[PDB]
């Protein structure tokens, strides 16, 4: 279970 | 020509140092307006803090000062980071203006909140959010005032907490200060407040997020109440009987609930499909949100708790989780008055260390 690195913000 | 400059942003002055330009606004704080800016040196975006004569109010000063030492002993990850104080003036006589730079992330919850998250993302960042709260906390800190107009997140999905004027120990030991929507009963109906104060709010805001909306929303200070138990239902006697009378009276004579249930509160129309194995379903942030929006104060979700919980815990980094509180020097308390201008002093004393 991988902590995510991305988030979007469109 | 000398050390500073400057700009006219709206009926707002900005004098700050040459080194930090190209201003646009940003927000407000508690009680600062606020401004993204260019670091030359650093070459690096920043945001501003400007106080107006903070010394001018019992108000300001004190929920100033803490901001400031708050601010420099503070030391985690999930808190934004302050990366300097100043002021132009030449001396306490000629003193008034502070500004404050801190780091400028990407965004803030607003608009996570606008789009459906993953699971994962989702957990992150409460993770994140409660292991913050941890911080202050483990130093006796409350925030007191966390919403997402306070949480900034990183296009990494790095989130941060915000504003400092609200954070301190329990009490009562201040009325309206809080945001509405986010107040815990416990403050709704003034009864005084301790530390899982805060896990209110990250249900509100964890449900807003979920919710896609304001949790407990409500159109006056008095509406708020009946929003809450319209969802969560009317509380207990054996809670009643710790509200003051005065109060009571007229809380016992608002119409009898069950509420909902968290599920029907939170239905899974609105969740996205599943993790891989488990930990991260639907029912567990439910259970979740049920150990955090829990009307009694008294029996409610710690952090640590929040932290064990199934769906946080599988991100569990202790150095994360528990490295060293901050360190106040106790000679300042977030409580004791002081005068008219013993705060003027107190402040540019504190301004003189860090810069």
């Amino acid at each position: 279970p991988k902590r995510p690195t991305t988030l979007n913000l469109f | 020509d000398n050390n500073f400059y400057s700009v006219e942003i709206g009926d707002s002055t900005f004098t700050v140092l040459k080194r930090y330009q190209n201003l646009k606004p940003i927000g407000s704080g508690a009680q600062g307006i606020v401004c993204a800016a260019y670091d030359a040196i650093l070459e690096r975006n920043v945001a501003i803090k400007k106080l107006s004569r903070p010394f001018q109010n019992q108000t300001h000063a004190k929920r100033a000062y803490r901001e400031l030492v708050l601010m420099k002993c503070v030391n985690h990850k999930n808190i934004i980071g302050l990366l300097n104080v100043f002021t132009p003036q030449k001396s306490l006589e000629e003193f008034q203006d502070v500004y404050i730079v801190m780091e400028l992330m990407d965004a803030n919850l607003c608009q996570v909140i606008q789009m459906e998250l993953d699971h994962e993302r989702m957990s992150y960042l409460l993770y994140q959010m409660l292991c913050g709260i941890k911080h202050l906390h483990s130093a006796g800190i409350i925030h007191r005032d966390l919403k997402p107009s306070n949480i900034v997140v990183k296009s990494d999905c790095t989130l941060k907490i915000l504003d400092f004027g609200l954070a301190r120990t329990a009490g009562t030991s201040t009325p309206y200060v809080v945001t509405r929507y986010y107040r815990a009963p416990e403050v709704i109906l003034g009864m005084g407040y301790k530390e899982n104060v805060d896990i209110w709010s990250v249900g509100c805001i964890m449900g807003e997020m979920i919710k896609g909306g304001v949790l407990f929303p409500g159109t006056d200070h008095i509406d708020q109440w009946n929003k809450v138990i319209e969802q969560l239902g009317t509380p207990s006697p054996e809670f009643m009987k710790k509200l003051q009378p005065t109060v009571r009276t007229y809380v016992e004579n608002r119409p009898k609930y069950a509420g909902y249930s968290f599920e029907k509160l939170f239905p899974d129309v609105l969740f996205p499909a599943d993790s891989e194995h488990n930990k991260l379903k639907a029912s567990q942030a439910r259970d979740l949100l049920s150990k955090m929006l829990v009307i009694d104060a008294s029996k409610r979700i710690s952090v640590d708790e929040a932290l064990q919980h199934p769906y946080i815990n599988v991100w569990y980094d202790p150095s994360e989780a528990e490295a060293p509180p901050p360190k106040i020097p106790d000679k300042q308390l977030d409580e004791r008055e002081h005068t008219i201008e013993e705060w003027k002093e107190l402040i540019y004393k504190e301004v003189m260390d860090l810069e």
